[PDB]
């Protein structure tokens, strides 16, 4: 199967880093309340968990957006860490990217058809992760107060109005610029993790449904189904500690509960929320993932073979 | 007609269509025994529609290839009774179809989770009219403890008859 | 879909409310007829208010509106026997089509045969009222019905006659014409029907003419006057002429 | 026996995170005793039957079509298990208990419903059990629930495919000729370059390339 | 390489077997624009049509409220020329005939047009039946799925502007005609107005989308035989064909509308909670394991049907008439669709 | 104080605040309208009072004008009859055929 890669035309640079910020602004307009209900339903059960059993476990997506719309901002009320979320969502996006291409471009194999495993792929996307999210780590922690502040009692809401209003604050009242990276662990574990569960699952899903169907057209989106479900599976954990770190308060009188690190979190969902806490909102993160994940390799998939086409390759080569 | 898909139709009638409708009949009786729910009437009904048309669509096609000389165990035949084959084998699938329904009202029955209340009543036989005036009794009594949050039959009919209410010019 | 706001939505809604909350079960009633004489109920406690044979008085057979059709059938059998049009195969089955629908009007008409009433009796309390027809298969039905539930037709059938105040009784007590009443609810060998209209023949005998109105009418007859017959001259199932 | 105490988060009247099963409004299976011994339908009138006597009365006449509206009683939600109580019920002790069945009728085994997530199998049953006998194990061959693709010209040899030769066989004499009678039907392909093009009218697929 | 997930494109070596007109082959009129305009164009016929069907018997149920209804063929002229002649019926025509364009554009339209794009390569059998029907339920299912939230904000907003209608002009927004009021309200009241609580409207279209079009694709395949083998019309037959596709999608379609009644017209109990909690879902829940299915049955032609059966079955015709249903149909045995042309003649 | 689950604690209320109306100010005048005029305030749509050769509708009509006899019916207590003899009666004919 390593002699089946097609990698006759790889885009520059600048053609990687402009399409990856482009499409993924698009992704992320397009998919960010669903984000934002994701980390509404995984405030609103920081000490309390999944209580209702059978079908009924977890939080409803639809009930948390209606009492979001409720509130009386409309839609409109979904974009407010929207303003901070796409400048962390593509800092992120070109650190990464910039590295993966450097790390990718002095390891690549020289046959056009012969490509990296997925474990030297997987190494290298979870370095790249791990330190974009480390240097994203303020934006993202900016990003969740705003969507935090909501469900929380207004002694407790910080009551950011930006992102670098956000920096600001967070840089006087908490300390310094080390109080930026507060939670910074565990956005680059979550980033890590994310990064190693989605190509996987996907070359594997859509290369056995090849082999069993042959060329057909919904094999890709199969196999990103799949590869979302289990990438939210991997990923969801991480993301749900990495929420509790950012929501977190600095005055601990301020906190339903006050954790000490990424340990301290973990252990704290286990005792109050048992196993299944961390898999609260897993419709909705699940719903992100795949949306996301279908808009930006559409249109990569379209840019792609567009410029593959002019640059002159065969159609077997696209 | 001996070693012939019209002796296939004829024991495929027998055992795929009568003894497996039986068998699924004793389960639907049994239904409550089996599994201490009630069962799921929608999907029990699709399953029961699929599965007694699909063995029709599927047997009887055959009959027709048994009197036109088709002999059995051979994969390929004269392509005279290509039009029959098809039939019998949409009939097949249309018996997989309500197979796919029977274990989706097994399902969807254990998501109902809903205790089974017999339809005798404890009164299975009603050897008396004494026993007859009991069920009936009963039976009123149960018919109106279930018809409890659904309106009358005056206001069904109002809400009915003033349903619509897109009208365009007043007064 | 309740998020759009419809005003003539909001008004049924509230009519609804209210006629669940204020209309009750128990409805209160004036319309109260107390008879002139005493009334002589029978065995089972009640007085036959009206006797007809419908059936042996009713055309069955040769019924203009449907021996038409009847007889209209041959020729659709012999259009399609011999094609003398020249039609299609799939022309000439349409035109066999026909006689398989022309007896249902006549199916109709002996259904309809079969309510009108053969006999009514009133029941002792003056609040309920039982009606004996039968098919003409020779179904005998018996069926009881609240007197508030009839609603006597004009002779034309065409409008609800008057509740009272209407005159279909003669002078001496018969029928002037065939009385249509309408029952608003008639629970028949056990399925309730809402709008059920019920003839009961001039060529029948009237016996106890006030009360026979006073159930038409949809009054509750005061049955504190009363007397008991004990005449067992009636057999379950005794043969009648109405066959 | 015994309970533990109170925690206002499985309360669901405190706890605004717990949805109400709205076919479970008036049962509630953690309060079963098995056991069940529980009057839960008793004499009902009021509904469309009073329970005074009108029976008699001229000034009042009833009207069940003005039934007014009550509350819905759900069908009975079948028990749920309560799995340690039940481990601890059924439990058997080794060599230390004996064999004997108890006079009280609580020791009955009763089967009390439990999760549902599990009868999802079932309900997929048919399904993913046919493929894991037709995509799983490839069952007949790996080619037949593939798209189907038609081979290249001349491939993999002009014996198992002489299209080339077919070309010449509709392009002769007599191949046109044959057409003419119309028992034999219209060239289904092209070729154009070393290529072979079927017609859009020949209801195939492409042929896929030699990679 | 551009974001977490990488869309790995494998090339792979030829592959081929004997047959090749029985799998999916998609077809060559079957394009993204030449879909969309036979969709969109059977779509706006048919929901004129219906429209227009509807319209004329409300208003003739507001005659029969406000006059008698008639008692012989010249009364019922007479009253149809007084439904035609009513201002009201003609601004009712004129609106409905606007909702009538927006629904068959986009709702019924795009129904066909994906149904089209996913069910176009499934080629039948060439003397016989597909008997390989299951292979286009997962796929109807994902056609009726993916157009089902369509209609609802042109329903919504049809709701809106017969909404505001019979309020004071105090209180109204304007909405001179629907297409202002489809224009208007997401700017307005919000897009999400067009969106809320419209469960009972998707599972409806879910529904209406997925049994019309499956059954009749599969009627109109294994019937067949009643015009292939018997020599029958194949009109009478078609017509038979979508009349009870188009029943079984409306018997399949109301309970959710009953659901609607039931949570926002049923008559509330004092002092209890409601039933069903108004969300709607859990009353198709409710409806899904109700005992007595005549009891939300009700009101099935009053309410529904001859607002919605008249514009499936015209949906099935003019789909049908247009290509939308035409699957590939090749001989397995001749040229193109055989590879071994050896084992077809000794 | 919190962590004691034994009672409620405003720590864990979740109830996001009502900023505004949610679909605008004329839809909240028009909810309180409702509230206040249900039933009140009641829309006739238009028809002419007086329409050449009609005959005005001023009673409920006998059932002998009806031009379809229906199937169904309704028992008292709400429920909803298909079975109805009218029904035995409509299917003699298909079953004989
Ligand atoms: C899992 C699920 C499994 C089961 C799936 C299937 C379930 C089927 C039934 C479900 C619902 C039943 C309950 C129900 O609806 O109750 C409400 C309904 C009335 O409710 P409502 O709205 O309150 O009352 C409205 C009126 O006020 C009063 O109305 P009503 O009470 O008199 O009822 C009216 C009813 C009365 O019907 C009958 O009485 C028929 C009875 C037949 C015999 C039934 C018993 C024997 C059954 C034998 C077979 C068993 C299998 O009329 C019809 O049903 C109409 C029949 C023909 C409709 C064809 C429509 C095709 C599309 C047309 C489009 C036109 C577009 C324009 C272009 C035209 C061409 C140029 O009650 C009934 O219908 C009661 C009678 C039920 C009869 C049996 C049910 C099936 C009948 C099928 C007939 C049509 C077949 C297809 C014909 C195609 C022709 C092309
Ligand atoms: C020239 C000769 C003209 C003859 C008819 C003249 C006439 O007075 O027609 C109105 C006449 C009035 O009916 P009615 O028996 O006096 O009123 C019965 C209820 O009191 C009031 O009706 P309902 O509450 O029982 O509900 C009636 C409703 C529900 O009833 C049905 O859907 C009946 C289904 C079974 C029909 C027979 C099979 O029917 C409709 O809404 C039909 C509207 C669509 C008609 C066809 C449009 C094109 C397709 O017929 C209709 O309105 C249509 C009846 C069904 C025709 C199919
Ligand atoms: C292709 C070929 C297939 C062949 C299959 C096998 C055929 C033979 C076996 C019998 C089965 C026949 C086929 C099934 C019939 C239809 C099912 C049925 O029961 O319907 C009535 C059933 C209503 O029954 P119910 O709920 O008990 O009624 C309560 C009501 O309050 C109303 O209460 P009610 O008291 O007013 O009425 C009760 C209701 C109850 O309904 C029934 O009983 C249905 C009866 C159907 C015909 C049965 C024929 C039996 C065999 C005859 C030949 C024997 C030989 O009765 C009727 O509606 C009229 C029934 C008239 C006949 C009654 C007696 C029949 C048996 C006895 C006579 C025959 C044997 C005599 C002796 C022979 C000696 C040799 O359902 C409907 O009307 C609507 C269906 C539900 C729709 C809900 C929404 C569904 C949404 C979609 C779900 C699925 C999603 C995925 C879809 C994917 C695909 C698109
Ligand atoms: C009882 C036995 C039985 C059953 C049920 C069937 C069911 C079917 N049979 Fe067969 N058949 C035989 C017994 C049976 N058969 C025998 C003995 C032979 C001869 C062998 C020989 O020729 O040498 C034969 C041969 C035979 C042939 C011969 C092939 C050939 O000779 O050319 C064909 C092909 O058409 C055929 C078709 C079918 C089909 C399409 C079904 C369909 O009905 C299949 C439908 C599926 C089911 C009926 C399964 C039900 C599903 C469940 C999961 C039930 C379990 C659930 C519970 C009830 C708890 N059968
Ligand atoms: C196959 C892979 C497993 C897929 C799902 C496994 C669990 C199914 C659903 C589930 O969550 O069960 C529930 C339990 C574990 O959850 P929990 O956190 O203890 O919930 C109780 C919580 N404390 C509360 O507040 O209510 O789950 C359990 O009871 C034990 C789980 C074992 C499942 C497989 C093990 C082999
Ligand atoms: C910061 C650096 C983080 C590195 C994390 C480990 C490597 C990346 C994740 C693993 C991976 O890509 O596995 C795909 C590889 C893919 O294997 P492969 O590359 O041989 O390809 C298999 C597919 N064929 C052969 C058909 C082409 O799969 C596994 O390793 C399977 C086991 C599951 C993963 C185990 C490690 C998980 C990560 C642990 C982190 C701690
Ligand atoms: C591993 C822990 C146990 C399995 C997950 C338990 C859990 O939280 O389930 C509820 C959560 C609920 O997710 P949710 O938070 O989206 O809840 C919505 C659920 N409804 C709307 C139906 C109420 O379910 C999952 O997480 C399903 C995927 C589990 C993947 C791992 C197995
Ligand atoms: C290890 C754990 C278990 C792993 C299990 C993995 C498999 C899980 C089960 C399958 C999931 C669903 C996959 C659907 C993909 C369909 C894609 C497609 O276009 O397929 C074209 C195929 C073939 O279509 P065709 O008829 O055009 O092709 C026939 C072959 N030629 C080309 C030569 C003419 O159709 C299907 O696969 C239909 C699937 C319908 C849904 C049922 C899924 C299981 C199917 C099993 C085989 C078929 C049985 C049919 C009756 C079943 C009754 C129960
Ligand atoms: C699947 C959709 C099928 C649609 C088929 C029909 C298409 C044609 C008709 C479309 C009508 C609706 C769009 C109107 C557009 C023009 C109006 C407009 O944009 O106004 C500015 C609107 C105005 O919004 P607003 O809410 O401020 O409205 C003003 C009125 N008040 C404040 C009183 C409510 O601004 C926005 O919409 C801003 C956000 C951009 C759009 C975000 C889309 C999010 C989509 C959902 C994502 C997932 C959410 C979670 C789901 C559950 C959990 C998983």
């Amino acid at each position: 199967m390593n002699y089946s890669y097609k990698r006759y035309w790889e885009p520059s640079t600048a053609e990687v880093i402009g399409l990856s910020l482009s499409v993924n602004t698009i992704s992320a307009a397009l998919t960010y309340p669903i984000e934002f209900v994701k980390v509404r339903s995984q405030i609103r059960t920081e000490g309390v968990g999944i209580r209702s059993k059978n079908l009924y476990m977890g939080i409803n997506p639809n009930k948390v957006f209606r009492e979001i719309h409720a509130t009386g901002n409309g839609l409109r009320g979904f974009y407010q860490g929207f303003e901070s979320h796409l400048i962390g969502r593509l800092s992120y996006l070109f650190i990464r990217n910039l590295t993966y291409k450097i790390i990718y471009d002095r390891t690549k194999p020289v046959k056009a058809h012969n490509d990296l495993s997925h474990r030297e792929k997987g190494v290298i996307a979870g370095f790249a992760g791990g330190l974009a999210a480390f240097l994203t780590s303020p934006a993202d922690l900016v990003n969740t107060r705003t969507i935090a502040e909501g469900g929380k009692p207004k002694e407790w809401r910080w009551g950011y109005k930006g992102l670098m209003d956000g920096i600001n604050k967070i840089a006087a009242t908490e300390g310094g610029n080390a109080a930026l990276f507060r939670g910074s662990y565990a956005n680059v574990l979550r980033a890590v993790i994310l990064n190693i569960s989605l190509t996987g699952p996907f070359d594997y899903l859509n290369e056995k449904i090849w082999i069993t169907f042959g060329d057909m057209t919904w094999n890709k989106y199969a196999a990103l189904l799949w590869a979302s479900f289990w990438g939210s599976v991997a990923t969801l954990p991480f993301d749900n500690i990495r929420t509790r770190l950012y929501a977190q308060n600095a005055d601990p009188t301020k906190n339903r509960l006050t954790y000490s690190g990424w340990a301290d979190a973990a252990k704290k969902l286990i005792q109050h929320e048992g196993i299944s806490g961390f898999y609260v909102g897993f419709y909705a993160f699940y719903i992100r993932t795949f949306l996301y994940a279908w808009t930006t390799v559409f249109i990569t998939d379209k840019i792609t073979s567009d410029w593959k086409r002019k640059a002159g390759l065969k159609e077997w080569q696209i | 007609m001996h070693d012939t898909f019209y002796v296939v139709a004829h024991f495929h009638i027998m055992l795929s269509g009568a003894a497996m409708t039986g068998i699924f009949s004793g389960i639907y009786y049994y239904f409550n025994a089996l599994f201490g729910v009630k069962y799921s009437r929608m999907f029990g009904y699709m399953h029961l529609i699929y599965y007694s048309g699909g063995q029709w669509v599927a047997f009887v096609p055959l009959f027709y290839l048994g009197f036109s000389g088709m002999p059995r165990r051979i994969h390929d035949y004269p392509v005279v009774f290509m039009g029959w084959h098809s039939m019998s084998t949409t009939g097949h699938f249309i018996t997989l179809v309500g197979i796919i329904f029977f274990f989706l009202m097994m399902f969807d029955s254990h998501i109902e989770r809903r205790a089974s209340t017999s339809t005798t009543l404890g009164l299975p036989r009603w050897y008396k009219r004494i026993s007859y005036y009991i069920f009936k009794i009963r039976y009123l009594q149960h018919t109106k403890s279930k018809m409890n949050g659904i309106p009358g039959s005056t206001v069904r009919l109002m809400l009915i008859n003033r349903h619509f209410v897109e009208y365009e010019v007043y007064e | 879909l309740n998020h759009v706001q419809n005003m003539l939505e909001e008004n049924l809604k509230y009519d609804a409310q209210k006629y669940n909350d204020e209309v009750a079960v128990i409805q209160k009633t004036s319309r109260i007829y107390k008879p002139t004489y005493t009334i002589e109920f029978n065995r089972e406690g009640e007085v036959l208010v009206y006797s007809a044979d419908p059936i042996k008085n009713s055309v069955v057979y040769f019924k203009y509106p449907y021996v038409l059709y009847e007889a209209a059938i041959p020729l659709f059998i012999w259009a399609w026997i011999y094609n003398p049009l020249e039609l299609s195969k799939n022309a000439v089955n349409s035109l066999l089509i026909y006689p398989n629908i022309a007896w249902i009007p006549r199916m109709w008409y002996w259904r309809s045969l079969q309510y009108k009433i053969q006999k009514m009796y009133l029941l002792r309390g003056g609040k309920v009222a039982k009606i004996e027809t039968q098919s003409l298969a020779g179904d005998r039905f018996t069926s009881w019905v609240e007197t508030y539930q009839f609603h006597p037709l004009t002779q034309d059938q065409k409008n609800f006659d008057n509740q009272d105040n209407a005159e279909f009784l003669e002078d001496e007590g018969q029928l002037k014409y065939e009385l249509g009443v309408q029952l608003d609810n008639l629970q028949e060998m056990g399925t309730t029907s809402q709008d059920i209209v019920i003839n009961f023949m001039k060529e029948g005998t009237v016996h106890h003419p006030e009360l026979f109105e006073a159930i038409v009418k949809g009054y509750n007859i005061d049955t504190s006057d009363y007397v008991i017959n004990t005449a067992n001259n009636l057999r379950a199932r005794e043969g009648n002429h109405n066959h | 026996h015994h309970h533990h105490e109170y925690d206002w988060r499985d309360d669901p009247k405190v706890n605004k995170d717990i949805e109400e099963d709205i076919r479970d409004r008036g049962w509630h299976p953690e309060t079963y005793d098995f056991p069940y011994t529980k009057k839960h339908d008793d004499w009902v009138f009021d509904v469309t039957m009073p329970s005074q006597n009108y029976q008699t009365d001229l000034t009042v006449n009833i009207h069940p079509e003005n039934k007014k509206m009550h509350v819905m009683k759900q069908v009975m939600r079948q028990s749920y298990w309560d799995a340690e109580h039940d481990m601890a019920h059924e439990y058997d002790y080794e060599s230390e208990d004996l064999d004997f069945q108890c006079e009280s009728f609580k020791s009955q085994h009763f089967r009390k419903k439990g999760p549902i997530s599990q009868y999802l199998i079932l309900g997929l049953l048919p399904i993913l059990y046919f493929g894991t006998e037709f995509f799983y194990n490839h069952y007949p061959d790996e080619d037949y629930w593939r798209v189907a693709h038609p081979p290249p010209l001349d491939y993999p040899d002009t014996d198992d495919t002489d299209d080339t030769e077919t070309f010449k066989d509709y392009k002769s004499f007599t191949g046109r000729r044959m057409v003419d009678t119309g028992i034999v039907d219209p060239l289904w392909y092209d070729i154009r370059e070393g290529k072979k093009v079927y017609y859009d009218w020949a209801g195939v697929n492409q042929p896929m390339e030699d990679i | 390489m551009f974001f977490e997930l990488e869309d790995i494109k494998r090339r792979h070596s030829l592959y081929w077997d004997i047959y090749n007109v029985q799998g999916w082959v998609r077809r060559p009129d079957s394009t993204l624009y030449n879909n969309v305009k036979r969709g969109v164009t059977a779509g706006v016929v048919a929901s004129l049509v219906q429209e227009n069907i509807t319209a004329l018997v409300e208003n003739c149920k507001l005659l029969a409220t406000k006059y008698e209804k008639p008692q012989n063929l010249r009364q019922a002229a007479t009253f149809m020329k007084e439904v035609f002649k009513l201002e009201n019926y003609r601004k009712a025509v004129w609106n409905r005939s606007q909702y009538a364009l927006c629904i068959g554009t986009f709702d019924i339209g795009a129904r066909l047009a994906t149904f089209r794009w996913l069910n176009n390569g499934w080629q039948r059998v060439f003397a016989g039946f597909e008997f390989n029907f299951v292979r286009k339920i997962p796929t109807t299912m994902l056609a009726a799925l993916f157009t089902a939230p369509f209609s609802v904000p042109f329903e919504l907003a049809r709701m809106a502007y017969y909404g505001d209608k019979t309020f004071p002009k105090e209180l109204q927004r304007g909405y001179s005609s629907y297409l202002s009021a489809l224009a208007r309200i997401p700017f307005e009241e919000g897009p999400y107005f067009l969106f809320k609580n419209s469960f009972p409207l998707i599972i409806r279209n879910f529904f209406q989308t997925f049994t019309l079009f499956y059954t009749y694709d599969f009627l109109k395949d294994k019937a067949s035989f009643a015009w292939r083998v018997g020599e029958q019309n194949e009109y009478a037959c078609k017509m038979i064909i979508a009349g009870i596709s188009t029943y079984l999608a409306a018997v399949f379609s109301y309970p959710w509308m009953v659901t609607r009644e039931m949570v926002d017209f049923w008559p509330k109990v004092p002092g209890a909670p409601c039933t069903f909690n108004g969300n709607y879902r859990k009353a198709a829940v409710w409806i899904w394991y109700h005992e007595f299915s005549g009891n939300y049955f009700a009101g099935f032609f009053t309410k529904y049907f001859w607002k919605a059966s008249p514009g499936m079955f015209l949906t099935l015709m003019l789909a049908d008439k247009v290509g939308l249903f035409d699957q590939t149909t090749v001989d397995n045995f001749g040229g193109a669709g055989n590879n071994s042309w050896e084992d077809t003649f000794v | 104080d919190q962590l004691d689950f034994s009672h409620f604690d405003k720590a864990f209320e979740n109830k996001y605040d009502i900023v505004a109306p949610e679909f605008g100010d004329l839809h909240q005048k028009r909810a309180e309208f409702i509230a206040k005029n249900q039933g009140t305030y009641r829309p006739v749509p238009l028809v002419p009072n007086n329409i050449k050769g009609l005959i005005p509708k001023t009673c409920r009509l006998p059932a002998t004008r009806n031009w379809y006899r229906r199937t169904s019916s309704f028992e008292r207590n709400g429920f909803f009859n298909i079975h109805t003899p009218v029904l035995n009666t409509k299917m003699i004919p298909w079953l004989l055929f």
